[PDB]
């Protein structure tokens, strides 16, 4: 198997292996927004950058992990500076538009952008100097609010960060699309012209979405995400 | 004279833009007149795939989209047998501002297009092949239509051509404009019935394209370049320019001066040749140029730089590049910031939406930090940050479309940031004079 | 200056309009959110005049087909924004002082809002 | 809409792979625009009926391109390019004094019923700057106030595209300012 190493860590991992997946298996971190599991990685959010030497060879332009293959003898580099302050750059971009909704937004503490944030966001910047949080200062991006799109799934416009997980998944998982962009630029905008939404399996996205984008209507406004008593148990609704 | 060629010398011959504008050239009549479709005879007959490959391998012809990778050594990366239908794409997307050289070929000589187009398809097994040309081109889809028709009915499209096991056909495609659409990644999904947002590039077309099939993307003008060099020598071809930019080059020209337009010129004429003999002098004071489309960064408007050969080299030296040879001038009378404005407004309606950096920063961020400045309202801290913008853009997109918006801003401050911190400063609104009559 | 004042107010009368129409077409108008700098705002005092910053018409299926939004109290490049959803359609009005509400140079009545939304009625709502 | 027409259906997906039949969205779509004007939601689900794929698909699709409308647009579709070349040639007072004289917004219509007005990015004659194009046509270059003046009294008349005197001259490939 092929040989890995990570900031100090050596791994062997079979030659298939996604970058992202030689950085945890050797347990470093990254941030994750484009990338799912059992969805095709496609270097979206651009978060997943590492720094990639290959001879010490290291890359022009930082590596999309998620999307990387791994070759023979690769030295991955999460800690560089560099990494970590374009890692904030991109979250910054990302909370660029959010709507300020935390407190009262039904996705609450499960909500991998508010982890991904106070995770690799702000880098040391160096005094004990009054810090910045934001630079935006402009006027943020406003569209359509708290849409049922259907009786089971409300839509929120606009804390969708555009990534691709609910259309990666509905034309991959059950073959059923019902789901898409609709414009593009900053303006795109998720939506449907099949309105009752068909597919038996479109709940899922409900927790695929790393924003409360999409929530659970049947589980809107009952408690917060720690608040509730969780049961891990198996359905007998049918025989699977 | 030493055989080299880097501009006026008497020796050049016209052979791409020759027949624009002629009357009746459009007409497969006019083309035959003049010895068209006798190289597609000899090629298709004579030489074998690989010979036809190898002959563009020598020519140093390189990709005219503004990539400059050898064509022959693309098409050498081309499976180049594998039992599967391949199929030539025609790239006739022309969105880059300042660059309007390949529209009236289209217009006016599509069957040298199209013989190149067979000797592609004959080099890379090619039996069908589409013409994807965006939605504001009507007068030249409508005579590459009628040209298609033509060969179609005259013999030249069929199930085999001249008796030989070739066969080829043509499928034109009408597009929307939309200017990420040109990307070559980008257009296969646009075509293919889906959004036009990039595809990974580790995969590339000659091994994934298509449809699945392995797909060659070439440049229209690479495409015309194929007849010459195929009809009177490679070394003919490789006679101009230095020595990695061999061939001929349509360069173009806008912006305040006498005759604006295009010049079918050999690669390395100086721009005061360019601007002074051919378009005939500035009209007004000029504070800079972007040389090879609106991508490029700019570059200052000096002596020591007008006498610079347009080139694949001497402007990578230069720290600009050379795009589409269309350049645009930029007089006084304009503030930079303003042109760099209107150039990330443009980027920016253009953006597909995939990677944050590019849609966030550029289409709300970097367009606002230009409209704070120029409009009388910025900042010492807007300029600051905004320098600072570019490389956490730079470095991570899907599509090089990102890039393309910061390098020309990129420069624009490494020349030009002074002017900024004036407005900044000042707190003066871009000047607004009278252009138009 | 302090002409963004007179704007909240002139976005405040906007908003009538909209509502009005909602009763003359029997068709659907909710409103999309509240200011944050108003729910936020704990003991910081607040003299703008209204408490909603966005809005919109939506057909029968819900699915809009005319935002109206106005820019927040603290931000940089203060204006007002319209838009239609799928139709890659953007308005953007400021408030001139003595002309009153207007789209760039041009006038933003009444009257051309009310064709506007009747506009996008007919031919973007889908039930 | 493509019901009366079926030639043209198997024309256009006889050009595709029996697989690849959702290619021809795009020709499909754009047959609606110019009949029609704009593209209306039942078009759309036509298109997904014929070529066997998903409304939400093909709307994605129609959208992310700017040509096509999905709201009403006058007879005349005053598309004006505003890049860098045609602004330095007056796209912005050409816009201005263009928006200001016919009292529009790039959204609605004149009442007059037959001039729409939306800024579009390069259409590829940056030498003859500025420059506008009314809706597929080939584009009126060289735009001077009397250019544009005489072209808006010609239509507003009735006048073909093809049959409207314009002053001054364009040149083809190469064009003398003067
Ligand atoms: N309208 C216009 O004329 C515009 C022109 N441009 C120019 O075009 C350029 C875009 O070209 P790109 O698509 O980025 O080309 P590129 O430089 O990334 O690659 C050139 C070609 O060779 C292939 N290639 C490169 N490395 C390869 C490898 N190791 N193995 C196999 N194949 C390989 C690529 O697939 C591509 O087809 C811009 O950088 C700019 O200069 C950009 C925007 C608009
Ligand atoms: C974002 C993007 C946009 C592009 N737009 C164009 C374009 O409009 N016209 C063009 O000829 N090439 C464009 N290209 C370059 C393509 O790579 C080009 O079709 C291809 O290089 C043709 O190959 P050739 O130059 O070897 O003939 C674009 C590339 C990118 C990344
Ligand atoms: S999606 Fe996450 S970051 Fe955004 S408002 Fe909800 S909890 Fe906050
Ligand atoms: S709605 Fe949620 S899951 Fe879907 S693209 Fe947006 S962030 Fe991703
Ligand atoms: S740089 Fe990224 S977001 Fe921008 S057009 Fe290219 S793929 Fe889309
Ligand atoms: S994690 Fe690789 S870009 Fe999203
Ligand atoms: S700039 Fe308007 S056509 Fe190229």
């Amino acid at each position: 198997m092929v040989r890995v190493k990570v900031n100090d860590r050596i791994v062997e991992v079979p030659p298939g292996t996604s970058v992202m997946d030689a950085v945890f298996h050797a347990g470093y971190d990254v941030p994750l927004f484009c990338s799912e599991k059992h969805l095709s990685p496609i270097g979206a959010c651009r978060m997943c950058l590492v720094r990639i030497g290959l001879p010490i060879q290291w890359q022009p332009k930082l590596a999309a992990s998620c999307v990387t293959a791994v070759a023979d003898g690769m030295v991955v580099d999460t800690l560089s500076d560099v990494v970590r302050e374009a890692q904030a750059g991109m979250v910054e971009f990302t909370l660029l538009n959010h709507p300020l909704d935390c407190p009262t937004c039904d996705k609450g503490g499960a909500c991998e952008l508010q982890d991904r944030t106070v995770e690799y966001g702000l880098y040391e910047k160096y005094p004990l100097e009054l810090p910045v949080y934001t630079r935006f200062e402009f006027t943020r991006r406003h569209v359509d609010k708290h849409h049922p799109l259907s009786p089971f799934v409300i839509l929120d416009r606009e804390r969708c960060i555009h990534c691709k997980r609910c259309v990666r998944y509905f034309e991959e998982v059950p073959g059923d699309e019902v789901l898409d962009f609709i414009e593009r630029g900053v303006h795109t905008f998720i939506g449907t012209m099949d309105f009752g939404l068909p597919s038996g399996f479109s709940g899922n996205i409900t927790d695929i979405c790393p924003v409360g984008a999409l929530l659970d209507l049947t589980a809107r406004f009952r408690a917060r995400n720690w608040e509730m008593e969780e049961t891990p148990t198996t359905c007998a609704l049918c025989p699977v | 004279t030493g055989p080299i060629l880097s501009g006026l010398d008497p020796r050049f011959e016209r052979t791409l833009y020759a027949h624009v504008g002629k009357e009746g050239s459009w007409t497969l009549d006019y083309y035959l007149r003049h010895g068209g479709y006798e190289t597609a005879k000899r090629v298709l007959k004579e030489k074998t795939p690989d010979e036809v490959i190898e002959e563009v391998k020598r020519s140093g012809l390189r990709g005219r989209g503004g990539a400059g990778f050898p064509t022959g050594l693309k098409w050498s990366f081309m499976p180049k047998d594998d039992g599967k239908q391949h199929y030539l794409i025609c790239n006739a997307d022309e969105s880059e501002p300042g660059s309007f050289k390949d529209r009236y070929i289209l217009e006016d000589v599509p069957h040298l297009l199209i013989e190149g187009m067979i000797l592609a398809g004959y080099a890379i097994r090619a039996t069908v092949g589409y013409i994807y040309v965006r939605g504001e081109y009507r007068r030249a889809a409508d005579r590459l239509e009628q040209a298609i028709k033509e060969a179609r009915a005259r013999g030249y499209l069929g199930k085999n051509l001249f008796g030989t096991d070739f066969s080829f056909d043509l499928h034109v495609h009408r597009g929307a404009g939309a200017y990420i659409c040109g990307e070559e990644t980008a257009l296969m999904n646009s075509l293919e019935g889906l959004r036009a947002n990039p595809r990974l590039k580790p995969p590339f077309p000659a091994q994934s394209g298509l449809w699945g099939k392995p797909t060659t993307i070439n440049n229209v003008e690479t495409l015309a370049s194929v007849v010459p060099i195929m009809e009177r020598g490679a070394d003919w071809f490789a006679q101009m320019g230095t020595e990695q930019s061999k061939g001929m080059k349509l360069y173009q020209i806008s912006g305040p001066v006498k005759r604006p337009g295009v010049y079918e010129l050999p690669m390395g004429t100086t721009f005061r040749e360019l601007i002074y003999e051919w378009a005939g002098g500035p009209l007004e004071p000029i504070q800079a140029i972007i040389p090879g489309g609106s991508s490029t960064p700019p570059l200052p408007f000096t002596e020591e730089v007008l006498d610079t050969p347009m080139s694949y080299e001497h402007l990578q030296a230069k720290g600009s590049m050379l795009g589409t040879g269309g350049v645009i001038l930029i007089p006084e009378r304009v503030s930079m910031v303003d042109a760099m404005w209107n150039l990330t407004r443009f980027y920016a309606h253009e953006s597909c939406g995939k990677c944050t950096p590019c849609r966030e920063g550029v289409a709300g961020f970097m367009v606002n930090l230009f409209a704070k400045i120029g409009t009388g309202q910025g900042e010492e801290k807007d300029v600051e940050n905004l320098e600072a913008l570019l490389p956490l853009i730079e470095g991570r997109s899907f599509c090089p479309l990102a890039d393309a918006a910061v390098w020309p801003v990129k420069g624009s401050l490494r020349h030009f940031k002074d002017q900024y911190l004036a407005l900044a400063r000042e707190k003066r609104p871009v000047p607004r004079p009278s252009l138009w009559r | 200056a302090s002409s963004e004042r007179e704007l909240y107010e002139a976005w405040v009368e906007l908003l009538s309009w909209m509502r009005e129409y909602a009763q003359a077409k029997g068709v659907r108008f909710e409103k999309e959110a509240d200011f944050p700098d108003f729910i936020y705002r704990m003991e910081r005092p607040y003299d703008l005049p209204t408490t909603i910053m966005t809005a919109s018409l939506s057909d029968g299926l819900g699915e809009p087909f005319l935002l109206a939004d106005v820019s927040p109290r603290h931000a940089k490049l203060k204006r007002i924004g319209l838009r239609l959803p799928r139709a890659h359609i953007h308005l953007h009005a400021h408030y001139e002082p003595g002309k009153g509400l207007v789209t760039g140079k041009i006038p933003l009545t009444k009257e051309r809002f009310f064709a506007l939304a009747d506009r996008a009625r007919e031919a973007l709502a889908f039930a | 809409f493509f019901d009366d027409k079926q030639d043209f259906l198997e024309e256009t997906f006889a050009k595709y792979p029996p697989e690849g039949r959702r290619a021809a969205i795009m020709p499909l779509l754009r047959r609606v625009q110019q009949e029609e004007g704009w593209i209306r939601p039942e078009r759309i689900e036509e298109i997904a009926r014929l070529v066997g794929t998903t409304p939400t698909e093909v709307m994605g699709v129609a959208s992310f391109y700017s040509y096509y409308q999905f709201v009403p647009t006058g007879k005349y579709h005053l598309q004006v390019c505003a890049t860098l070349s045609c602004k330095l040639a007056g796209a912005e007072e050409l816009w201005d004094y263009l928006t200001e004289t016919l009292g529009i917004g790039p959204g609605e219509v004149t009442p007059d019923g037959l001039f729409s007005v939306q800024k579009v990015e390069c259409l590829g004659s940056c030498h003859t700057a500025p420059v506008i194009q009314v809706n597929d046509e080939p584009y009126v270059e060289c735009v001077t106030r009397a250019r544009l003046e005489a072209l808006l009294a010609g239509l507003r008349a009735g006048k073909r595209l093809e049959e409207i005197e314009l002053p001054g001259k364009c040149g083809h490939h190469v064009h003398e300012v003067e």
